[PDB]
């Protein structure tokens, strides 16, 4: 099992994500039948396949057979901080994350030029390295 | 090609293009002389139908950018084709290749499948021995050469290529580059 399709070949391992998740947003707004049927499964029994936060979901992952869907960086960090947990499957979907800005906000230009300065100077690589550092796993 | 032919700024567009139902209303196609259809290519580590690949994504697959298979997939009503369409559209188009050579490199490095016209598949098969055409055609559709809509020269071109057709010159013509 290295993606959701062996969890589409068989469905008896209950799976879900965190409530108000962008993932489930994508599941419901996609017209792919496979991810729509994942949406159908997770909606069932009063939508108990959504969890109020990441931490209860990950600790249910430790004991119950819970296939949990989250973003990449958290998975990488938890794997670097725990070798008793190893991710399952590669990248199921790629989406970019931007900076939240009010609609009509006149602050767009200044923050845009500032982040252009950041990307041309490339300290973002340093801050990615600083916190997402790990020690691997044997 | 399509916008140039609609604007009638290019007299001819001899790039090969299949005959589909939706682009017959903007340009004139020539009568098909070679049959074609969508087919799948498999890389070997040295699938049994479209439906089988429709129920798994463990093996990466794609299509050439801006083709007819994508539009066929969106316009179909059975689960296989729309699943193909949505997987093509998802992943932010990363399962698709902008050019055919990108798909070729994908096939060479890892197990990559393409949903494209058959003669490309058997072209790669005849020019690469680590792969072979899988099964037969899934559909059949026309073939033609891009010509301006309502262009009188189109009739003369069709007559000339037909006259080439009875003599069978194009058969051995395609054969000498089938070697």
């Amino acid at each position: 099992i290295d993606s959701a399709d062996d969890l589409a070949k068989q469905t008896k391992i209950e799976y879900g994500a965190v409530r108000d998740g962008s993932t489930m947003t994508f599941f419901k707004k996609s017209k792919i039948s496979t991810y729509e049927k994942m949406w159908a499964f997770m909606s069932s029994r009063q939508q108990s396949a959504l969890v109020k936060n990441s931490d209860e979901g990950i600790q249910r992952v430790l004991t119950t057979d819970y296939a949990l869907l989250m973003e990449s960086t958290s998975i990488e960090y938890v794997t670097q901080r725990n070798c008793n947990l190893t991710q399952i499957g590669g990248l199921i979907d790629s989406k970019g994350y931007g900076v939240g800005t009010p609609i009509g906000s006149p602050y767009r230009d200044k923050i845009t030029i500032a982040i252009l300065q950041l990307q041309e100077e490339g300290k973002l690589h340093m801050m990615k390295e600083k916190w997402w550092r790990g020690n691997g796993c044997p | 090609m399509v916008k140039e032919l609609i604007d009638h700024r290019a007299d001819l567009a001899v790039a090969p293009l299949t005959i589909t139902y939706v682009r017959e209303k903007v340009i004139d196609f020539s009568k098909p002389f070679m049959t074609l259809g969508i087919s799948i290519l498999y890389r070997k580590p040295n699938i049994d139908s479209a439906d089988d690949l429709a129920k798994q994504t463990k093996i990466e697959y794609g299509a050439v950018r801006d083709g007819s298979t994508m539009t066929f997939f969106k316009k179909s009503k059975i689960s296989t084709y729309e699943k193909m369409w949505a997987f093509m559209s998802s992943r932010q188009q990363s399962a698709l290749v902008k050019n055919s050579d990108e798909g070729i490199q994908r096939v060479l490095t890892t197990d990559y499948a393409l949903l494209m016209e058959s003669t490309s598949i058997e072209y790669v098969t005849q020019r690469n021995c680590n792969l072979t055409q899988i099964g037969g055609l899934i559909d059949s559709k026309g073939y033609g050469v891009g010509t301006p809509i309502g262009s009188p020269y189109r009739d003369k071109i069709t007559i000339a290529i037909l006259q080439l057709q009875e003599e069978g010159k194009l058969h051995m013509m395609k054969e000498k580059w089938w070697r």
